[PDB]
């Protein structure tokens, strides 16, 4: 399973994902590369699932939103990027499903900077903090009990590390390998954390 | 009538369908094809259209099925299309059934395709004939033409300047039927020479000719042979 | 309360092939049979695609006569259309489009394709009923086929025996085939009656006969 | 022979040219005047009624002004029918567009939408273009306030200030002469009174005659308004005062 | 089966097993699990045999008319996206594939591992088959990327060695072929597992050997 | 193959909608009339011969509970419109559980009348319709033209000297008549257009008033209202 | 006035007599096929100097063994070349073989005269006006073919299309023979470029291809090849 | 449907229809776009009515994806369809590769859209011409330039729509191999304002880099325009 944590601050958002692909008993690579899509325009959609779903799926969406971005010269909002994920999926759940979960980060001038999560039933809903997988179990009450309001970036990284360290002690699978992207101040980062 | 040859699902005054009169009128503009038949052989012979001195002459008669075979006058591209349903067909019956196709079944079936592209304003008829040189229990040979129809023949010969062919076809059909192989080749042979211009001359190159018969499967003539057999043609001529 | 209908059954049937420096050779039983009954001593399993060129298919009898049909049309066309023969490499890969086109709901047809080359070398296909092998020595399908491979390997790649034999010839060959499809009819109930076995060489293809037990 | 009935709408000219449209935009230049501009409160729609009889009800029935969502709102200039069909089909694209984004769609989106059917009804098909063109102004956050011109070939251009219809050279003289980069609401609807009075070619303005609609973006949301008869002869009344 | 691939300094090094089997029964050992797609990109198949061999046609013919068309050879990456896309239209109908794309484009060396369930992972060194996890403990255990190509060759081999020593599947002859910039090399045509053994584990033949 | 037989001219008119005016004005004349308390609907029905049925012939027709359909042109273009009108009002019940709108269902067969405007292989439809109607929104009195085109009215007349009809109407209509008044001078309108005596075999005559079902009047209440 | 599939009183198909019309112009190639390969050489009307040589190419490539010359509308002729290779690639896939040049050069036939809908489908509206100059070597060696928008196909030992197909037909008829090698089917074919080109015969103002029997493979002759044969050219006479 | 076919043979051989639509495109504004080392700039003639229309709305000059742009000449509809259409694929390029699409790629899809224009029943020519810039896969800077006959080619620099040949003749005379982006620039204004009235707001370019398409600035395209006008005011 793929563990994502999601986190919303009101000046940044992170997200953070395990860079395992797996094939069975055995981890194709420790560096996976298959389950953050940045789009243009400061969003980012991290998917958790089967790889075939999740290439087909993310690709999909990005080469969708892209397109819309390109034809009306304009970045799509985080909102209606996020719902526009959301009804896509539905709509494919009850013809073709992508077994899929989503994390749909980003910021907008509009909104600020917005975190939505989203299960591979399509239940959607924005959140201060959010997580997917058999870590999810692990890593909740540890984002609920270290986030406030007011939170900076590193002491947002201060309870990712939390969470890896709990997800290293705890979880089943021994997970020691994460990348995070961090939106904050209108740039988007990209850091790898091994625990 | 100008007025009534723009389409071809309008009649004239006279109760005619200029555009397959057209569509047969393409025919006549073709080189000449003849076919005869003894009791139990039939030979085709014909023309092959020489653009120019570093052009191939073009192929004239066709196979289709083992004991089946075709000559064209007319469109290549129609002749084309009626050949591969022709093959097509033959084909699927051998598949289905285990047998060679009727023949009178198989015309009919390309007399009806010819005919459903005389009904509607969006298509138009093929302007191409066919001559069907086949055996199934005897020699046959069989004629449809752009309009739908289909006769069967003793001889037959169509294509430009074939008048000339039908008039020795004429005269010498009482013969055709106890004529032996190689009288057969002769005479159509003859047909085809009559047909010719003389100053053109009938050469391995320019000349196709084919067999079918009881126990003889369509068959090209081999070089070899059709050089024999021309210049029996000559050397008679010339007594 | 009604039962389903299962689209396949198994008419049992053992078709074996053997190359040589110039000669290929398709042997099959005759034998069709439903369950443990026999519907008929003779029915022929092998079939002629072109003058160098023989498949021999088992299976479901249906399935087998359907394809071995629709391969011979198939060339027919081909050679209506290009105006040449194509040789057996040529039909090994019409075979595996059409046995790839049902995928899905596969011929039950185990084939075993012969021929000779323009090289004049035996060629061997043997099809698991979607896809294609080309086979070095020998192939061998149908119900006794676990009985016969081991055999045929035996009798001519000699791996485990340090004192080889190379001399291999027509007659030789053709004396193995017999020996091998025997000894399948001694313990395969589903092989037996008579047996036809094609060699194709440069003369041509030639067919002879040999009688197997009739229990 | 059903071809020699077909009168290739959809079929170039030796200019380069459709005559469909042009005669389609002869209709349009021959309906009645509909002029809009925008101010730094809001987009302001004018259109000119053309008299039928005073039997016509006259009350809440704006004929040539109509709106689209809460944030976009059309004029008309050409056939009411086929305007009536493309404002229907311009409605649904809203629709659709917040349907599928949960947000309002912008005003060039639209109205990209609307003439892509046009310009599709030019190029595909047998059938006649539509004879209408529109001023589609509307509110987004994207772009602010916006004032569009459609006409029949699928053509559009935005504007700070147009006119459309029939005698609207004199509107555009008067628009290009009077109009401000910040114009205040009630500037705008007096200077929207002038130029219908310019272009119909009279003095005094009779409110029975004129169809006036404003949307503004107010208290973070959208208001259209179309003002009544009495708002109109208050406006008409300030407009007599100050000219 | 066991077929592996693993960049090192000098290109690619690509091994595969020859044996095929339909349940217990060996069908035989000497089938071919490397294909060539186009000149410079090798495909390594395990799986189904009918499935793979059919997809990696398909393929070729894709890539030849896109090359021909656009006077140019296609990546790693572009043959992997369409056979990926390719095979996850046919998801949930049975089709068994897993497969191993590498070759050398403009973009230098390149592998991808695509699967029939429309996976695509780039990586350095994969490995699949029934062997596959034998494989990848010898690669694991002495893998470097500034092995010659001697020592990648016998690494290979010895991988492939002990997956069929190991694995009933697995077996027949090991073939070995390297890529590099100019094209691709066969370095082991075919080489039987038999004499491997008795090279590696047992070379005293004087009893049988315990595991 | 389908193209539009109706096509811009140089000018920018479309001759076939124009066309199809005329042969409604050309039609026989109907009226409608709103009232302070409901609206009529009145058409003169001549009889060709002694032979006809005159109960046989419907010109005017209700398309459901409170809302009716006259019409001047063509009969059959007339039955077509209005088992359209009556199935989309069925629809529009069946969406929403009451009653369709008299707005909503004059723009729908406005629309249905554009489209034969447009599409390819069809004619325009050769008739103006005038809708009356009743809802939550108060009485609503609509014309459709042949080009698709509606207009709401206080009242109105369509057909044979319409121009004439509606200069006499409006000389003698205010907003504020009752019901009574209305049919009077419906029933007025109709007798200075017809040349000749008129009679309650004449003309046919629909109301909808006060809340009260769609009425189509008998030759009853005609002859009372004739006697005056 | 008339539909595509219009006959004239004389039998024959406006639209298509309209196409052959069509063909007559363009760039002028030629095609020469010996024992030993075919070549087709091309001249190249360099609009300006601004545009980019490898562009503009007038012979293609359908196949590793088979070469086009194309002439006409050059839009359509790249559409039937697509359509010809689309083709032949689907023939080596199902067959595992190279297509014979009369089967490709039958397949653009059958395309050329879609319009036409003789049977049921078609999505072509009009001929393609175009002529092609298909060379290649199969199992029957080399072979050189030429297609029109009637949609009949010849066998040419030597021919030629474009604006000066008359006088380079002249010129090949009087100076082709059967055995001529190679080399000199080079000369020949750049002997009759130079006589009906207008501008000086040079290496940019020249392409020219070669299919051999040896290789099979279509090869696209560069400066240094150019050269040479122009070198070895006869001067003009 | 309708299949009519709307582009069909004249006697002489010509397809009328597509004469037309060169028309339509002769009809149409001035586009040049001039290629260097590894950029591109292309500008455009504007045509907006002064205080009324909105400059940014019209835009002749578009990015299709991350890396290939457009300009066209002719009409604007039609343009607008053709462009949807290209941005389409090249999305979809991207998806089915994984890699984006290259100039020469769109510039083929381009033209063999519009060849297929001419070539259905039932439909019209597109009645514009694009000149689309771009990169290839190996990052080599591209022009290709598009006919309504669907008729391609690669250049280095040209020029499209009304009095397109003084343009182009002004750049077959005044173009040099490896400009740098000032003199690029320049030289690009001076083709244009060849045929357009010289004013800064007559003009709209845009200057193509692996990076982005950066539209030039209003005060460097003035300085730039007073520039020419001085030359030709000492010239005359
Ligand atoms: C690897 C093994 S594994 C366990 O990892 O899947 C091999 C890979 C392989 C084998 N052969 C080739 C050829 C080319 C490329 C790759 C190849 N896979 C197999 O051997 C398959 C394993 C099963 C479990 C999927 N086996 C097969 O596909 C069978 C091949 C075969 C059958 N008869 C033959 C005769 C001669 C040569 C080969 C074969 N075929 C099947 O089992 C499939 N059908 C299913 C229906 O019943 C008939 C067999």
């Amino acid at each position: 399973m793929d563990t994502l944590i999601g986190l919303r601050g009101n000046n940044f958002v992170v997200l953070a994902a395990d860079t395992y692909s797996i094939n069975s008993i055995i981890k194709l690579k420790n560096d996976d590369n298959t389950k953050f899509y940045d789009i243009h325009g400061n969003k980012c959609l991290l998917l958790g699932g089967s790889i075939g779903d999740r290439l087909q799926f993310g690709e999909f969406i990005r080469k969708n939103v892209h397109l819309y971005q390109y034809q009306n010269n304009t970045d799509m909002f985080v909102k209606s990027f996020a719902f526009f994920t959301r009804k896509n999926l539905a709509y494919y759940l009850r013809r073709n499903p992508f077994e899929v979960n989503c994390l749909i980060a980003g910021y907008d001038k509009k909104d600020g900077y917005q975190l939505y999560w989203c299960d591979y039933l399509s239940n959607m809903d924005s959140v201060n903090k959010g997580a997917h997988g058999y870590g999810a179990y692990l890593v909740s009450a540890i984002l609920d009990k270290y986030y406030h309001e007011n939170l900076t970036v590193d002491e947002a990284l201060d309870i990712f590390k939390l969470c890896f360290e709990e997800l290293k002690k705890r979880f089943l699978l021994t997970q020691i390998n994460y990348e995070l992207r961090i939106m904050y101040d209108n740039k988007v980062e990209t850091q790898y954390v091994t625990v | 009538r100008n007025l009534y040859d723009t389409d071809n699902i309008i009649y004239s005054p006279e109760g005619r369908l200029y555009q397959v009169e057209y569509a047969s009128e393409a025919i006549k503009q073709g080189t000449c094809a003849v076919a005869i038949k003894s009791k139990d052989y039939v030979v085709v012979s014909g023309l092959k259209k020489c653009i120019s001195k570093l052009s191939f002459p073009q192929e004239k008669i066709f196979k289709i099925d083992d004991y089946i075979g075709i000559s064209m006058s007319g469109i290549t591209s129609d002749a084309k299309v009626l050949t591969k349903f022709m093959q097509n067909e033959c084909l699927s019956h051998k598949f289905l059934y285990n047998e060679n196709i009727n023949i009178e079944s198989l015309v009919r079936s390309v007399a009806d395709k010819y005919q459903k592209n005389t009904q509607k304003s969006s298509k138009r008829a093929f302007g191409v004939g066919l001559m069907i040189a086949a055996y199934h229990n005897e020699p046959c040979i069989f004629e449809t033409r752009p309009n739908g129809s289909y006769f069967e023949y003793d001889a037959l010969s169509f294509g430009a300047r074939s008048h000339a062919s039908k008039t020795y076809l004429e005269k010498n059909l009482h013969l055709f039927e106890e004529c032996s192989l190689e009288e057969l080749i002769l005479h159509c042979l003859k047909a085809l020479k009559c047909s010719l211009s003389s100053e053109s001359e009938l050469t391995i190159s320019n000349t196709a000719l084919a067999v079918v018969g009881k126990n003889h499967p369509w068959q090209e003539i081999s070089s070899l042979q059709l050089e024999e057999y021309l210049s029996k043609v000559k050397m008679d001529a010339e007594q | 309360g009604f039962k389903r209908w299962y689209p396949y059954i198994d008419n049992g049937g053992t078709v074996i092939g053997l190359t040589g420096k110039d000669y290929v050779i398709l042997a099959a039983d005759t034998r069709l049979s439903l369950s443990y009954s026999i519907y008929t001593r003779f029915c022929p399993k092998i079939s002629k695609l072109t003058d160098k060129c023989i498949i021999g298919s088992s299976g479901m009898q249906s399935d087998i006569k359907t394809l071995h049909s629709l391969l011979q049309k198939k060339i027919q066309l081909f050679v209506l259309e290009h105006s040449h023969y194509p040789d057996i490499h040529v039909i090994d890969r019409l075979l595996c489009v059409i046995l790839y086109s049902r995928r899905f709901f596969p011929y039950y047809a185990f084939n075993i394709l012969a021929g000779v080359d323009e090289n004049n070398k035996g060629v061997l296909y043997n099809y698991d009923s979607v896809g294609s092998y080309c086979e070095a020595t020998h192939s061998c399908v149908g119900s006794g086929s676990q009985l016969i491979l081991p055999i045929l390997d035996n009798r001519v790649e000699q791996k485990n025996q340090l004192i080889k034999n190379t001399n291999f010839n027509l007659g030789d060959d053709i004396n193995f085939v017999k020996d091998a499809i025997t000894s399948a009819t001694e313990r395969d109930i589903y092989t037996g009656d008579k047996t036809l076995i094609y060699v194709i060489d440069k003369m041509g293809i030639n067919v002879n006969t040999l009688d197997l037990k009739q229990d | 022979m059903a071809r020699r009935y077909d009168s290739r709408t959809t079929t170039f000219s030796p200019e380069g040219r459709l005559y469909q449209v042009e005669y389609a935009l002869e209709a349009i230049n021959n309906a009645s005047i509909t002029i809009g501009l925008i101010t730094k409160d809001g987009v302001i729609l004018g259109a000119d009624k053309v008299f039928i009889s005073k039997l016509i009800d006259k009350a809440n029935n704006y004929e040539k002004i109509y709106k689209i969502d809460k944030h976009i709102f059309c004029g008309v200039a050409g056939l009411n029918a086929d305007a009536n069909i493309l404002i229907n089909q311009s409605r649904l694209y809203a629709q659709r567009y917040l349907y599928n984004y949960n947000e309002v769609q912008p005003v060039s989106q639209l109205v990209v939408q609307i003439c892509d059917i046009k310009q599709s009804y030019t190029q595909y098909g047998g059938l006649r273009p539509y004879g209408v063109s529109f001023l589609i102004g509307g509110y987004d956050t994207k772009d602010g306030y916006q004032l569009y011109h459609t006409d029949p070939s699928g053509n559009y251009s935005g504007w700070f200030a147009t006119a459309i219809g029939t005698n609207n050279l004199t509107a555009s003289s008067v628009l290009k002469q009077e109009w401000k980069n910040d114009m205040t609401l009630e500037e705008g609807l007096l200077l929207a009174l002038k130029t219908l009075a310019k272009s119909t070619d009279t003095e005094i303005p009779k409110s029975e005659k004129i169809e006036l609609a404003y949307l503004t973006n107010k208290d973070g949301e959208v208001y259209q308004k179309y003002l009544t008869e009495k708002e109109i002869e208050e406006l008409i009344k300030l407009y007599t005062q100050k000219y | 089966t066991t077929t592996l691939a693993f960049k090192f300094k000098d290109g690619i090094i690509v091994a595969v097993d020859s044996r095929a089997s339909m349940g217990s029964f060996i069908s035989s050992q000497n089938v071919e699990k490397i294909i060539e797609i186009n000149k410079n990109i090798l495909g390594t198949m395990a799986g189904g045999a009918a499935d793979c061999l059919y997809w990696e046609k398909y393929l070729g013919k894709i890539i030849k008319i896109y090359e021909l068309r656009n006077n140019e050879k296609i990546s790693v990456r572009a043959a992997s996206t369409i056979l990926s896309n390719i095979l996850y239209q046919y998801k949930g109908y049975g089709l068994c594939c897993g497969i191993i794309l590498s070759g050398y484009d403009h973009t230098g060396f390149n592998m991808f591992y695509v699967d029939d369930s429309g996976k695509k992972v780039e990586g350095n060194l994969f490995s699949c088959g029934s062997g596959s996890t034998y494989a990848y403990s010898i690669l694991d255990s002495a893998y470097d990327y500034n092995l010659n190509l001697d020592q990648a060759v016998e690494l290979a081999r010895n991988a492939i060695y002990h997956a069929t020593f190991r694995d009933g599947g697995s077996g027949g002859k090991v073939r070995v072929f390297h890529i590099h910039k100019n094209g691709y090399d066969k370095i082991i045509e075919g080489e039987d597992v038999f004499d491997l053994h008795y090279h590696y584990t047992n070379p005293e033949q004087k009893d049988q050997y315990v595991m | 193959y389908s193209f539009s037989l109706t096509t811009f001219s140089p000018t920018g008119k479309l001759v076939q909608i124009e066309y199809a005016l005329n042969r409604v004005s050309s039609s026989s004349p109907a009226l409608g009339i709103r009232a302070k308390n409901g609206v009529i609907i009145a058409t003169e029905k001549k009889s060709p011969n002694e032979l006809i049925e005159e109960n046989s012939i419907f010109k005017i027709q209700q398309i459901s509970e409170h809302i009716g359909i006259v019409y001047a042109g063509m009969p059959g273009d007339f039955r077509v419109l209005l088992k359209r009108a009556r199935k989309e009002a069925i629809r529009y019940s069946l969406q929403y559980g009451s009653e369709i709108l008299v707005k909503e269902l004059v723009k729908i067969i406005a629309s249905i009348v554009q489209e034969f405007t447009q599409t390819g292989g069809v004619r325009p439809f050769g008739l103006s319709l005038l809708i009356c109607g009743v809802d939550v929104y108060g009485y609503h009195l609509y014309q459709i033209d042949p080009s698709g085109c509606y207009f709401n009215w206080m009242a109105t007349c369509v057909g044979k000297d319409y121009q004439n009809n509606m200069s006499f109407l409006e000389k003698r209509y205010n907003k504020d008549i009752e019901i009574e008044d209305a049919i009077h001078t419906a029933i007025l309108t109709l007798k200075e257009s017809y040349e000749g005596v008129l009679n309650e075999k004449n003309i046919e005559i629909g109301v909808a008033y006060d809340n009260k079902p769609f009425k189509i009047l008998t030759q009853n209440e005609i002859k009372d209202y004739l006697i005056e | 006035d008339r539909g595509v599939n219009t006959f004239s009183p004389e039998g024959r198909l406006f639209q298509v007599e309209y196409a052959l019309g069509a063909i007559k112009l363009g760039s002028t190639a030629v095609g020469i096929c010996v024992n030993d390969g075919v070549i087709l050489a091309s001249e190249r009307r360099i609009s300006s100097t601004l545009i980019e040589k490898d562009s503009v190419e007038k012979l293609l490539s359908i196949d590793d063994h088979i070469g086009c010359a194309m002439s006409g509308l050059m839009a359509d002729a790249r559409t039937l070349i697509d359509y010809a290779r689309v083709e032949c690639n689907h023939y080596k896939f199902i067959y595992n073989e190279n297509i014979n040049i009369k089967s490709c050069v039958e397949l653009i036939s059958e395309l050329a005269l879609d319009f036409s809908n003789l049977s049921d489908k078609k999505i072509m509206s009009r001929p393609f006006g175009v002529a092609l100059l298909i060379g290649g070597v199969d199992k029957n060696g080399p072979c050189l073919w030429y297609t029109e928008p009637s949609g009949t196909n010849t066998r040419f030992s030597a021919a030629s299309i474009g604006s000066a197909q008359e006088g380079a037909e002249l010129l090949l008829q009087e100076n082709y023979k059967k055995d001529m090698t190679f080399e000199q089917a080079e000369i020949l074919a750049l002997t009759v470029l130079r006589q009906v080109m207008e501008d000086k015969l040079s290496t940019s103002n020249v392409e020219i291809c070669a299919i051999k029997k040896s290789d099979q493979t279509f090869y696209k002759y560069n400066t240094d090849d150019i050269s040479r044969i122009i070198d070895v050219l006869p001067s003009p006479v | 449907s309708y299949d009519r076919a709307i582009t069909v043979f004249s006697p002489d051989g010509h397809l009328l229809q597509v004469e037309h639509a060169l028309e339509a495109v002769k009809k149409g504004g001035c586009a040049v776009a001039i290629k260097s080392s590894n950029f591109a700039v292309l500008a455009v003639e504007k045509k907006n009515i002064p205080k009324l229309q909105n400059p940014k709305t019209t835009e002749k000059l578009i990015k299709l994806d991350e890396h290939n742009c457009l300009a066209f000449a002719g009409l604007n509809a039609d343009a607008r369809v053709l462009v949807n259409k290209t941005r389409l694929e090249c999305q979809r390029y991207y998806l089915n590769m994984d890699e984006p699409a290259p100039v020469d790629y769109i510039a083929k899809y381009v033209a063999k859209v519009q060849q297929k224009f001419t070539h259905r029943g039932g439909v019209r020519p597109f009645g514009i011409a694009t000149l689309i810039a771009g990169f290839k896969n190996n990052k080599e800077i591209c022009i290709y330039q598009t006919e309504p006959s669907g008729i391609y080619a690669a250049w280095k620099a040209q020029a499209i729509g009304k009095n397109a040949k003084i343009v182009q003749e002004f750049l077959e005379k005044n173009y040099q191999e490896n400009m740098e982006q000032k003199d690029c620039i320049f030289l690009a204004l001076k083709a244009i304002f060849e045929v357009v009235e010289l004013s800064s707001k007559n003009v709209e370019v845009a200057l193509l880099t692996e990076k982005d398409l950066t539209f030039i600035e209003e005060q460097e395209i003035n300085s730039m325009v007073e520039l020419i006008d001085q030359e030709r005011t000492k010239n005359n």
